């Protein structure tokens, strides 16, 4: 997170942080107990499915204190539309093994309903994305959680004030933008996967995903946000199905 | 209306001429060019969420309903919600 | 759908109304106004005229900048949104109420306690007035709309 302050621990209790084989992977978002959202990116290489683990609770990556809570995760399911390497429809639904336990630093965000998402929530300008990815471009990641404030971008006005090229794909119906373009603050490499939450009166609900594109704070970009409102009814339709036998499941979308 | 002259603002306005132009002075609950919309009928969901703490629906013919996020129930207000559990999503316990 | 264009702000004492074009054929406006942090609030929904009151909106904070912006909905399927399913739009300028307001003792289009305030409640030493040495209002510090007219 490039131009953020540290999220004062407990304060983003949504925050899922992955780790294959002990290395950090990707961030996640926690919608309920056995349930996190992240990007389907994040599992384009992994070859060591069953050392796959969710942290939630975790802050400070560097020392251990009572509240940190990890899950095996027992399956991802990526829409059935993803395209390895792209940023298109990067979304991944988790199912943790054992669901974690709720406490002041472990709280699920809203996964709001798509009308109020799209009607309302797409209109609250600021929302927060936060993850313990680079600091800088190609630069340190953060050991202790990071959290910036970004305005969101009405694909319109993104596509009026990015610069035309670099390995930026274009921005879908199933994206936004959010962000700076004076290359100063934004989400950065080590920060996919985790969430972007809007406030609406009193609670906070999960609006995007950290996905790529851009590479962190370029001036004349924006980051990009996988538009969770799209993909709501899958969500929820999936967190409802029954445990089907893979531990990568390419679910249908729509 | 036209100019003052011809009563231009509805709703019980006063009008101000200007450079043949007028200006209408509303009633609280009217705005408009002519004090000519109710503030009081737009009560929609895509209007600043039809005044719902959470989710809204409109219905044909008939005032909107506001609704909550499973952990929460709405309240007597007809439009706030409440928890009814522990850890109810969106909420940051420690700064609650 | 078209979009609309020609967003102009008509101001004086206050009231502000957004303008624009074109006059509607099969299509309604929403208006959406904010201040450059502030969340879109939506105003004038899916009308067919091609103004939208916004006053009580920019009374509320005459110094801030508002940027608004008109959507365009074919009528009937007011949800449709373009490839990237969004409503099709147009910005305004931005206003500044308090330095591009026209003017014309007055009483103003902004509102305190309920009650109205005056332009020299709202301008306090901005304001001056001329004489030869008939009169005019001025408010020297702004860069347009300056003077007003005379009587
Ligand atoms: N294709 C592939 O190798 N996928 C595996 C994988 C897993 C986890 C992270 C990445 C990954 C690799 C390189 C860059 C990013 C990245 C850039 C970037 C900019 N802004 C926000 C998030 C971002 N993520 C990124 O998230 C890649």
């Amino acid at each position: 997170i490039v131009g953020g302050k540290v999220c004062p621990k407990g304060e983003c209790p949504w925050q899922v942080l992955l780790l294959v084989n002990g290395a950090q992977l990707c961030g996640g978002t926690l919608i309920n107990t056995i349930w996190v959202v992240s990007a389907a990116h994040c599992f384009d290489k992994i070859k060591n499915w069953r050392n796959l683990i969710a942290v939630l609770g975790e802050h400070d990556l560097s020392e251990h204190d009572g509240d940190e809570q990890s899950r095996r995760v027992a399956q991802v399911i990526i829409p059935s539309t993803y395209v390895p390497g792209t940023t298109n429809h990067d979304i991944a639904l988790l199912r943790l093994h054992q669901p974690v336990v709720l406490t002041d630093h472990v709280v699920p965000l809203c996964l709001p309903e798509r009308t109020f998402s799209e009607r309302t929530l797409a209109f609250v300008r600021f929302s927060l994305v936060s993850g313990w990815g680079q600091l800088l471009d190609r630069g340190a990641t953060a050991l202790e959680l990071m959290v910036l404030n970004v305005p969101r971008l009405m694909t319109q006005d993104c596509l009026q004030q990015s610069r035309k090229v670099g390995d930026s794909p274009n921005i879908t119906e199933y994206m936004f933008c959010a962000g700076y373009s004076d290359g100063s603050k934004d989400s950065c490499k080590g920060d996919s996967g985790g969430p972007h939450a809007t406030h609406y009166r009193g609670t906070w609900y999960l609006t995007g995903i950290v996905s790529w594109g851009q590479g962190c704070a370029t001036v004349g970009h924006f980051g990009v946000y996988t538009r969770v409102s799209q993909y709501i009814e899958w969500l929820q339709k999936l967190m409802r199905s029954e445990p089907r036998p893979g531990v990568l499941l390419r679910a249908p979308f729509p | 209306g036209d100019q003052c002259a011809s009563s231009p603002c509805q709703n019980g306005g006063s009008c101000k001429d200007q450079l043949q132009s007028y200006i209408c002075f509303c009633l609280p609950a009217f705005e408009g060019r002519n004090c000519e919309t109710h503030k009081d009928d737009q009560l929609i969901c895509v209007n600043e969420n039809g005044g719902c703490e959470q989710y809204c629906s409109d219905h044909t013919g008939t005032k909107r309903s506001c609704r909550c996020h499973e952990g929460y129930s709405l309240l007597a207000d007809g439009v706030s919600c409440t928890p009814t559990v522990e850890y109810p999503c969106g909420k940051i316990p420690i700064l609650e | 759908t078209v979009a609309a264009y020609n967003l102009t702000w008509k101001s004086t004492n206050f009231k502000t109304i957004l303008e624009w074009e074109p006059k509607p054929v099969n299509q309604v406006y929403t208006v959406q106004i904010s201040t450059k942090s502030g969340d879109w609030k939506s105003k004038c929904f899916y009308t067919t005229d091609t103004e939208c009151d916004l006053t009580d909106e920019i009374v509320k904070d005459v110094k801030q900048t508002y940027l608004a912006r008109v959507f365009s909905y074919p009528a009937g399927n007011v949800e449709s949104t373009g490839s990237a399913g969004e409503p099709l739009y147009e910005n305004s300028p931005e206003f500044t109420p308090y330095l591009e307001t026209n003017l014309g003792d007055e009483r103003t289009l902004v509102r305190r306690n309920n009650t109205f305030l005056s332009l020299r409640d709202v301008f306090g030493k901005d304001l001056i007035y001329t004489l030869y040495y008939s009169v005019q209002a001025v408010i020297p510090s702004r860069t347009v709309n300056r003077k007003s007219t005379d009587s």
